[PDB]
């Protein structure tokens, strides 16, 4: 059970920049791929994202994507840059200019071959794999076009494993280009099939959580990276160290994704205190538990308190008490009895680990899976809609051949996808 | 990535003057091309310590030529990418494009593919001309006809100066500058467009320099052509490319005439007294009293502008500062652009001349608005031409040349259809 | 059994500041949250005023408002400064200006979900409470706009709870502000039902108490604070420290409060003694108790012989002998059958808890609810029906959508409270 | 928590003058701009070790301003903060508001909301201007005008000098301080009056100095100012704030002019024999012989009045203090005045300033009064004008300029109710 890594775009490198950094201090990993650590625990299932080479040296299972050169040298020359194979480095030298329609079409029609070369050799050096996992900006035009590219071609090869993306989708608070919209609209159209399990993250909550409950004054990408890979990190944290309760991968998707096209999550973490309020706390499990389902604390622009949640999924680390988190997970339920749906009792995963993270004694992950997902789209379209209608900025893309039964049909099934979540409720 | 610039006309050679000392002050490299990397945008290497630039000169006097050969910038320039003519345009259109047009035309354009070898990712050209003269609107429209042709898809930028309404040097401006609209309309992806007359307010008024000549206008130009590319040249936070800048802005085929303005410009004393600040200075590009043409975009509704900051800026706050703005309805937008702004951030500070107007800054801005307050600077113009041809004033001088009576009509027909595209977006 | 504390205005701070610097005294916390102490006693009920945190440190249970920032420094820079968490710090920015009508409507709207947000996180740390206790001034904007404001939300979520308020009542021959009458006659029409027990405190008296009993001639607002401090410490000494007979919040409310509109206390302390007379004194019960019910110690500007006391209570500390505290009990009865109320035999309720005050053997406390408090509030309505007849002053409060049946009721309800002291007197 | 100040008039750059020396001074910082907190209320930071502050020179003449360009204080101003005109008013209340104005006006109106876009917290603004010229009063009133339309509830306080009745300079004053009563008592929050002559008593007789010139009589006003903002800018015992301050003076709308005093003022010699306590200094300031401008409370009833104590004081006393002067029958105030005082100490002492006249205090006391006697103020100086009036004199010269016949008519109306306002609550 190992699992390969793609990332795209030049919002996907720094989101993968920093996971690479952490996760080598989580396993020991020097910056050399040397290895110093304590545990025998670390090399028990080392292999997960790395793989053997000469020398007691470990490189890991990264599949580097670009489609512009520009951002290539800074993680070449960056700390742990060295750690990536060469080779792995796969990029273009045109650019995108913020299109999908070059993303997909143009460009991406050229430079995917040089990765699917790499990949398929990534999957065949491995045993028994599980799934991919990429991550990734919605919307960007590279991005947008080469990840959605990529996605089709890697699902018709492996209809059998589990696929996984973690996006950034754009809010207009935050809003920073003027075709955002487009971009935004015309990828939707293939995740909701073509991925089995979807993680969305909004750039105005990320500002939301920095500035208030971690006191940050100045927030940049360098800290906004952090909080998104400390996410990723938690998720397979079982697939790594030992515990009471076991869940990998393919239990949550089976557990909470109750129907096949409702699949996009909303992230969160806890403990998040600041290094001057952090004398002043307990440490016990009750303060993880009510801090998760806190609307002021999720990672993404919706309040769940506008709807009902479907299902849930909380991740714990640590040396803990099997009773005093299934007992806590009831007291959330009937206290809060109108939150929940009514007809899924008992609406909690749940999963323990031991192996704490590094300088702390305990902290959490939730995955809630939510019906306020409704309003992030009705909320990006209303954008489309007032745009398209007047056919502004669309001779950009209509050079490369795209019709209007595209955005219709991008309208359509948006529209079918939002009906889905509105009766479910 | 690779990009050549051409001047023509005085006016080009001495906004091009003023650029190419700029630009070797940016990159350390010695009048003599030795450098005591990423210059290669504009510059070649010739095997050791020697940098030449990706220039050419185009002029048909020799006198404004003859001052780069023995100035102190003359072992910059390769030598035979500077070429001159023997007799000049004589302030007309009707001479530039087709009698003196032609026994030139080709032999730049050799040059220009020689130019264009080194090339391996070429993105576009740059034009340094002016709309008054009658070299640079009869053989600069000749070259883009020429141009266009021969590439096609890469695009083309260039650098016009308008005429202005009332502070005008010469008599028959009206001819030329209508006539030139018809290949700056059909043959150029973004059209830049600036006034002699906003330059000067700029320097009573913020620069407060008591007698600015033609030394310190171009200064100003300079500046702005330094911004737009440092994108390439430079690596930051967020970037913005030339193709990535076109998509963004320019929204129907036939609006790309983006108007300029930057901050701060700022004297040596009174640079002590203000905080400069991020939040501040996106406010003073806005201001309609610095607009490098003399439009109010009161009467304006706009649908793009791009800000472009250098220096030490975090995004954090460009989020608020965008925000800010969007909350006053006395700067207005479109209504069918919920967002309308673009923006690009760069890690390097902007770097100040010797002998110039400007005192060091960490931070800097530049903005590109396309606003449809323009419609008014060709209208306002038309008149003036419209008045010349019912009595048919100097026509006997272009008839003589070729052009035939109905190539007015033309003229007015092109700028009359313009004039609606602003109205029907707008 | 245990209660959460709040402050409001600049004169609840300073008020608060002495209670937490004694408190902390009694129990051994340094000011950094450590323990010090002896006794095994300090530790068996310490959970009533402070939550345990990690690493062996406690942390008050005191959620601390204000509604301008000016004030809020010097809590934070003073002594005992870092022993409260920086989030319980809560305050506005703008002001009141002496205003009862934005000390309600138009600023203590939008500071109260805030604070309100924070009590209910006090409120579900503890396991059992049983009541909030609130320290303000009825003269000044804030202190009788918002906490009245308080009084009335939290109330209507804990109609089954105890409720207690310790307020500072002002008086004519220390009037300091203009429109005092304004304020304290707008507030008192919301204690006379949306609070369960009132402390009234003149600040005319504080300064009689200081020249003569215990001889100062500099009375600043460090010592005034610091006489108030020793009552309120003293009425909770039973849920801290065991003794021969117990009485806690609740008993003296049912035992005090004949009917539910007479609930305005009267405070006083014995002993008070100066540090050059304190040598020639006996250390005997019958000393403290002379001094109790003696009309020149006690703490308002009321005389009790021109009435006859209800009920009183009695509050001993030290190791004592249970007959002599009520053989006294009956001897002034006995003596003085003419200032009691007749038709309640043997009026006076009695406690003793063993640990004494540091540093002394005994002391003793006064609670006597009197028929002398109707003084206090015609002598204030005098001021204030000379003011409105004129209509001085009201168009700064009518800006905020007052109404003169606002000021009628004022009067009307104080006439109302007025004749039920009389009556039954 | 910010506040600014705006200058006008000769008489504002009189007075404002002197009070940015003892700003500076209170706060260690020198004229270079530097500090060698809590001085934000007045000043602004940029960058490091550069202070300057938050005012606006506004001046009709170029004499009185080049004053200040060239003094010893000229490092401290923002060049654009001192704004001048061409020509002085010329004595005319008419060409202030109307004719002259109008084409400044909007100068500096640019410039005050750019002061207040750096505010955060903006209580607001101190107006240093006088009735005797015509820039002061016509001008003046143009600018409230304008500014409580653009902020409506926020404050705005001023400090009038009034013209004296028998120790005055001009010839027709009784026209511009008659025409400004409509402006002021519309539109201020709170106005502060003094005359010129009672400030030369206060420095006849206490002070004991010879000859008060111009320089004196304004640090005298100086110490005023400083008083009521010390509150604002540090921390004490018992506290007031600006609005915390006219809720318990002004007792019904119409009705917003206090009397000042201030106490101790003492010669350097007679500082050594008194003994400076609160006991007594509160009562200096209710002698008649010590008020500030010309009037007799005796005949006036007092019904509100304020207490400023700075230095080492203690409440026990104040209280006493207060209640002694209460058993007066001598001071006497209104029946529904029960109590008046409104009392806030502050624990920073004040600050001497060098080349003054007057002796270190440890602690001093600032007394505002809203009594009736000031009705005697008005009454008896509209005889005057209507004296004036009764012949015509003067009249063309302020007729040519746009003003109409009746004009004087609310002038004489307006200051007619007014008074009749000081006798219905009297
Ligand atoms: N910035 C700048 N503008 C100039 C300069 N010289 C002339 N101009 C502008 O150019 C206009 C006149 O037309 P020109 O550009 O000079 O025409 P030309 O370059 O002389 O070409 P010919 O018509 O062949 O003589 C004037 O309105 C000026 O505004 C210069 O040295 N610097
Ligand atoms: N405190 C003080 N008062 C002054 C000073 N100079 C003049 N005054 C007062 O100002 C009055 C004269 O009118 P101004 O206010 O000076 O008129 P102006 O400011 O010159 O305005 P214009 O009428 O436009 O010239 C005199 O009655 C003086 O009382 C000064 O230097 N200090
Ligand atoms: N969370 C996060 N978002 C980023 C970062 N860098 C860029 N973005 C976001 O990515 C979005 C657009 O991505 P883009 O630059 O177009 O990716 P590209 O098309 O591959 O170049 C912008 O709206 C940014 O908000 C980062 O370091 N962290
Ligand atoms: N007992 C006591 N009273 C105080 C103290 N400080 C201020 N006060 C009283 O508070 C009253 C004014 O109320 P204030 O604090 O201004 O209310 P606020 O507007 O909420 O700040 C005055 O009449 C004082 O008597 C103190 O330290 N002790
Ligand atoms: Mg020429
Ligand atoms: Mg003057």
């Amino acid at each position: 059970r190992e699992i390969v890594h793609i990332q795209a775009g030049q919002c996907g490198n720094q989101i993968g920049a920093k996971f690479w950094e952490i996760i080598s201090d989580e396993h020991g990993i020097d910056a050399t791929g040397a290895y110093h650590g304590d545990s025998d625990l670390q090399l028990e299932r080392i292999n997960v994202y790395y793989n053997e080479a000469s020398g007691g040296k470990y490189v890991p299972r990264a599949v580097l994507v670009d489609l512009e050169p520009g951002t290539m040298d800074s993680v070449r020359s960056g700390p742990f840059g060295q750690i990536f194979r060469p080779d792995n480095f796969v990029f273009g030298q045109s650019g995108a200019g913020n299109n999908w329609a070059k993303g997909h079409y143009t460009e991406g029609a050229e430079l995917v071959d040089s990765v699917l070369d790499v990949v398929r050799k990534e999957a065949e050096s491995c045993d028994c794999l599980q799934g991919f996992q990429l991550t990734h900006s919605l919307g960007g035009g590279t991005g947008s076009g080469m990840g959605t590219l990529l996605i089709s071609k890697i699902r018709e090869e492996y209809p059998d494993r589990i696929m996984n993306t973690y996006s950034v989708v754009p809010s207009p608070k935050v809003s920073d280009t003027v075709v955002e919209p487009y971009n935004a609209t015309l990828s939707v159209h293939q995740l909701v099939e073509n991925t089995d399990e979807t993680y969305c993250i909004d750039n105005e909550a990320l500002y939301d959580i920095c500035f208030r409950t971690l006191k940050l004054t100045t927030p940049t990408y360098g800290d906004l990276n952090h909080l998104v890979s400390l996410t990723m990190s938690g998720v397979t944290t079982c697939l790594r160290f030992p515990g009471q309760l076991n869940a990998d991968l393919r239990k949550l998707a089976v557990n909470m994704v109750p129907f096949p096209r409702l699949h996009f999550f909303m992230p969160g973490f806890a403990p998040l205190t600041s290094r001057g309020s952090q004398q002043y706390r307990a440490l016990t499990v009750p303060e993880l538990t009510q801090q998760m389902f806190d609307a002021k604390n999720m990672m993404a622009a919706c309040d769940p308190r506008h709807g009902r949640y479907l299902t849930v999924a909380a991740i714990f680390r640590g040396r803990m008490s099997m009773k005093e988190v299934d007992e806590q997970m009831l007291n959330i339920q009937n206290k809060n009895s109108s939150y929940f749906v009514e007809w899924i009792p008992n609406n909690v995963k749940t999963a323990v680990c031991d192996i704490p993270p590094r300088g702390l004694k305990m902290s959490a992950t939730f995955i809630g899976n939510s019906t306020a997902i409704q309003e992030l789209f009705k909320r990006i379209s209303e954008q489309f809609t007032a745009m398209f209608r007047r056919k502004a900025f669309l001779h950009w893309y209509t050079g490369e051949g795209m019709d209007e039964m595209e955005f219709t049909e991008a309208e359509s099934n948006m529209n079918d996808l939002v009906s889905e979540y509105q009766q479910y409720q | 990535r690779e990009c050549i610039s051409i001047h023509v006309g005085q006016a080009g050679v001495q906004i091009g003057n003023a650029c190419w000392e700029l630009y070797c002050l940016e990159h350390g490299i010695q009048p003599d091309g030795q450098m005591p990397d990423s210059f290669n945008t504009f510059f070649s290497e010739t095997g050791a310590g020697k940098h030449v630039p990706r220039a050419v000169f185009v002029d048909l006097e020799p006198t404004v030529v003859d001052e780069v050969r023995t100035g102190t910038y003359r072992q910059l320039f390769h030598p035979e990418q500077l070429i001159t003519g023997k007799e000049d345009a004589a302030n007309n259109y009707a001479r530039g494009h087709y009698t003196i047009g032609k026994e030139i035309v080709d032999l730049v354009l050799d040059r220009i593919r020689k130019l264009a070898d080194q090339c391996t990712g070429l993105q576009g050209f740059l034009i340094f001309h002016s709309f008054g003269g009658g070299t640079g609107s009869g053989f600069t429209s000749l070259l883009m006809e020429r141009l266009s042709v021969d590439y096609g898809k890469k695009s083309k930028l260039e650098f016009a100066i308008y005429p202005a309404p009332q502070v005008s040097t010469a008599v028959v401006e009206p001819y030329n500058s209508i006539l030139t609209t018809h290949t700056t309309l059909e043959h150029s992806d973004c059209a830049f467009m600036v006034d002699n007359e906003a330059i000067y307010d700029i320097c009573r008024r913020n620069l407060d320099i008591e007698r600015p000549t033609y030394t310190n206008l171009n200064r100003l130009i300079g500046q702005i052509v330094s911004s737009i590319t440092a994108s390439l040249r430079f690596d930051g936070a967020l970037n913005v490319d030339l193709t990535e800048f076109q998509t963004n802005l320019v929204p129907y085929p036939r609006i790309h005439f983006p108007l300029v303005t930057y901050a701060p410009v700022i004297s040596a004393e009174k640079a002590y007294h203000e905080q400069l600040s991020v939040a501040e200075i996106t406010n003073a590009c806005f201001e309609p009293a610095n607009q490098m043409v003399k439009c109010d975009p009161r009467h304006g509704k706009y649908m793009a502008c791009c800000m472009l900051y250098r220096g030490d800026v975090v995004p954090k706050d460009v989020n608020a500062a965008i925000a800010t703005i969007k909350t006053k309805r006395t700067i207005q937008f479109v209504d069918w652009c919920p967002t309308g702004f673009k923006v690009g951030i760069n890690y390097q500070p902007p770097t100040v001349v010797p002998g110039g107007d400007l005192a060091k800054v960490q931070r800097a801005v530049c903005m590109l608005s396309n606003t449809t307050a323009i419609a008014e600077a060709w209208a306002r113009l038309d008149h003036k031409f419209d008045l010349m041809y019912a009595k048919r004033a100097f026509v006997h001088w272009y008839v003589g040349e070729g052009m035939e009576e109905g190539e007015f009509s033309e003229a007015r027909e092109d700028l009359a259809a313009l004039e609606k595209d602003y109205e029907e977006v707008g």
